């Protein structure tokens, strides 16, 4: 029971991925719409949220096998998926003690109240920060933090994919990757594993619902027009 | 069509 | 020669809007995205254009008679004349010592090379900072930097104006009131309406060479993707 | 199709 010089070289990909599309010290974020605390959140937000979406892209386009799909899977994949790879990598800046998203200062600390202010319900977002609260008690080494979010971006059952037996088989891949990780890398680990897979189905739920609040403000000229070409193009039914 | 995303993933 | 009591109805009504529309101290400007002197002024000036386009619709929609337009001809007028109105009414910031749109403070002062950090070229710039040293050197009375704007508008010389007998009905109406209040009101104008129409005709040209440079930044998705929805569909050909 | 436009116009 020990990595093969494949599954190891899988693991410095995609950690090397991330640290090239994550930055700790949030110090984009001045570039962004500021934040007003009528929805006055949601030009920031969706400045967040769009550029998040470029480096999820980012990220995407260096995992094992991504730049091998089709164009069409691998925008079926990321227009799917875009909504929780973004709520797996907030996790990074989630906060328990205070139960918001921490990303430097007064005006970049995010809390549910500021999540409203940009035309979703206090209601709604229950499930996200219990979802981030779990998630960030499993403590995940970086290894598996990684490796969840690229399993998670080759889900088959996504709307829209064409070669479903090849994402299929990427992931397959990368949970084997990451099974075997945990087995031999994370010592009390035993029960880790599912506990991981099992966040995936929160994910599923989580951007459904999140899809319906989506609906509602696009819809909306006055509030679609604070959104980004990216984010309407992504979050968008246009179908190809 | 997708213009954005089609760009952005090179 | 005395105004009448529904020309001078027409101007307050076209001084009171662009009031409404119009902030002297530029305090929404820190809503948009910052300012950085690869076109690194885009996010801001896309920004400044989108709110400007706003604000001229805000007040196309109290110029009198504007409002019992069909919607298409309302449509059809501000998408051909967003740009020019935006040309005008910023001459109330530029300033002839610097040559700039002085917008506030170290951040909000726009020179030639800040807007060809968003895109456009040095050699294209030269007419408009002209246009504006000139229309500057007109010393307009509010009255009738207002009603040049209004004339404008109401242009019948659009693409996609369908009922053009009235909107050049709409539009003498307003050459009229101007040139009653310059040979009223404003001694030692006995030769400036021609020249403000003059500047009419220098705005279409200008509308031209923008209408050509923006074509090319539209056409490049990274670049397309810093505008907002309003300035994508108030610039784009999309045709309804 | 102006949504934007359409909607800003009242
Ligand atoms: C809770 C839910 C199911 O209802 C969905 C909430 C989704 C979004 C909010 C939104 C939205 C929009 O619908 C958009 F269109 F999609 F935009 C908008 F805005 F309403 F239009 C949530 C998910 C993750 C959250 C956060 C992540 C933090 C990060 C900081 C840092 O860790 C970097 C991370 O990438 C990102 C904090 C703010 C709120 C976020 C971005
Ligand atoms: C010179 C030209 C013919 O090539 C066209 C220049 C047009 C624009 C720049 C642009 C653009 C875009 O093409 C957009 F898409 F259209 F956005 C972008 F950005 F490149 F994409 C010019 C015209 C008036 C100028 C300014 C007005 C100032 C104001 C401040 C204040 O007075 C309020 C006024 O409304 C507005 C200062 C900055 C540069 C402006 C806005």
């Amino acid at each position: 029971h020990m990595l093969s010089d494949e599954q190891m070289q899988i693991i410095n990909s995609l950690v090397e991925a991330h640290h090239k599309t994550y930055d700790d010290s949030y110090s984009d974020f001045v570039r962004f719409r500021p934040p007003v605390r009528r929805l006055s959140m949601l030009p920031h937000l969706a400045d967040l949220v769009s550029y998040s979406i470029q480096k999820v892209i980012g990220f995407a386009k260096m995992i094992p096998g991504f730049r091998d799909l089709t164009a069409e899977d691998q925008i079926a994949l990321l227009k799917s998926s875009a909504i929780e790879i973004i709520m797996l990598r907030s996790n990074q800046s989630f906060s328990l003690e205070d139960m918001s998203w921490s990303c430097g200062g007064p005006d970049f600390k995010y809390c549910i109240n500021d999540v409203t202010k940009a035309g979703h319900t206090l209601e709604l977002l229950e499930p996200l920060v219990k979802f981030q609260v779990g998630l960030k008690k499993l403590k995940l080494h970086e290894e598996e933090h990684v490796l969840l979010m690229a399993i998670c971006l080759l889900s088959p059952d996504r709307p829209g994919v064409q070669d479903h037996v090849r994402i299929e088989a990427l992931q397959d891949r990368l949970c084997d990757v990451l099974q075997a990780y945990i087995r031999i890398q994370h010592p009390g680990g035993r029960l880790l594993y599912a506990k991981m897979i099992q966040k995936l189905a929160d994910l599923r739920s989580l951007n459904e619902e999140h899809s319906k609040q989506y609906r509602s403000l696009s819809f909306q000229p006055e509030h679609s027009m604070q959104l980004t070409p990216l984010v309407l193009e992504v979050f968008g039914s246009e179908v190809s | 069509k997708h213009k954005i995303l089609h760009r952005l993933l090179q």
